RNA sequence: GUCUCGAGCCCUAGACAGCCGGGAGGUGAGCUUAGAAGCAGCUACCCUCUAAGAAAAGCGUAACAGCUUACCGGCCGAGGU
């Protein structure tokens, strides 16, 4: 589990709350 | 429209040459107010949206030719 | 190993020993498969390529078996076509079919014609300054192509000052 | 060439490869110079936008242009190095 993609899943979780996996993994939290 | 960088730093300096070695030979000086000036100028030319990072990207080529901030 | 290749729906095809015959509304296209241990078979509508060893050597030819079978689908359907252009610099070279054969007149100021025998089921149409080679068995296409450009083939003089000669311009 | 055994690293949060798309602005950095604009040479090698994108890794031009490399995204899907 690289430290890289667990920073940006949480940048785009930021952004939903105010790579298509990585978007997928954001919306399933 | 609006003329380059590289221009616009040396109307407000005195000098006309840049340097032999930069940010290790200082040439020019500049100040905070004399930066806002040329902020309010490049509209369509630079991508930021805010005038806090338009002026980054003056000091990113001041630094770098010999001209020191006070 | 087992490798199962799904057969179109625009083709059907029959087997018998280490024959694989491949129909469709483009041709048919008869193939030998021949590799120890490795049985070539029809299971109703999908193609399968097994073997009960895991060697490279086995494992080389399973995988040009597909590519094979695989080809002869696209080509009994769709087709094979590659593309050539005739060039000339000083001598006006003359490229004509006659026959089963397509022959070459007046290359490079020769009086005696060069020819070469098409493949086959294979079709070589002529329209002016170019040329399309076409048909069901990619072999038989790709040779016949290459067979046109291996012709005009100049071996006494320099290359990059005497460039005559029909090239390959479209590859499928 | 092929067989066998071990080690490290990467991978379904999608690896290796291939193909598509993006490869952006400040600015053609400065000095040198008639000119040099990634790419003759010297020094620096900075920050915006952003999911990426070098003060440019390789060609290419008289110099541009032009072609890709880094780098990011997509298609694909299982091991890969
Ligand atoms: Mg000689």
């Amino acid at each position: 589990i690289p430290e890289w993609k667990q920073e940006e899943v949480d940048a785009i979780v930021e952004m939903i709350e105010s790579r298509n996996t990585l978007l997928e993994r954001a919306l399933d939290d | 429209g609006v003329p380059p960088t590289a221009e616009l730093i040396k109307d407000e300096a005195g000098f006309e040459t840049g340097s032999g070695e930069p940010q290790e030979d200082f040439v020019a000086d500049l100040s905070v107010d004399q930066v806002k000036q040329i902020a309010e100028q490049k509209h369509p030319d630079l991508l930021s949206y805010d005038l806090t990072n338009a002026a980054k990207e003056v000091v990113g080529t001041c630094t770098s030719l010999g001209v020191t901030i006070e | 190993p087992r490798v199962e290749l799904e057969i179109p729906e625009d083709v059907d095809a029959e087997q018998d020993h280490l024959d694989i015959t491949v129909e469709g509304d483009n041709g048919s296209v008869t193939r030998r498969l021949w590799y120890p241990d490795i049985d070539v078979s029809v299971d109703g509508d999908t193609v399968v390529i097994e073997s009960d060893e895991d060697n490279a050597k086995t494992m080389s030819t399973i995988g040009t078996f597909q590519s094979h079978i695989e080809n002869m689908f696209h080509g009994v359907t769709e087709g094979w076509e590659y593309g050539m252009e005739v060039f000339y610099s000083h001598f006006p070279m003359q490229v004509n079919v006659e026959g089963d054969e397509v022959v070459i007149e007046n290359f490079l100021g020769e009086k005696a014609p060069r020819r070469t025998t098409i493949h086959g089921d294979t079709d070589v149409e002529i329209d002016g300054e170019e040329l399309t080679v076409s048909g069901p068995d990619i072999e038989a296409v790709g040779q016949t192509a290459a067979d046109i450009e291996q012709l005009t083939r100049i071996n006494d003089k320099d290359v990059r000052v005497f460039q005559d000669g029909v090239y390959i311009t479209r590859k499928p």
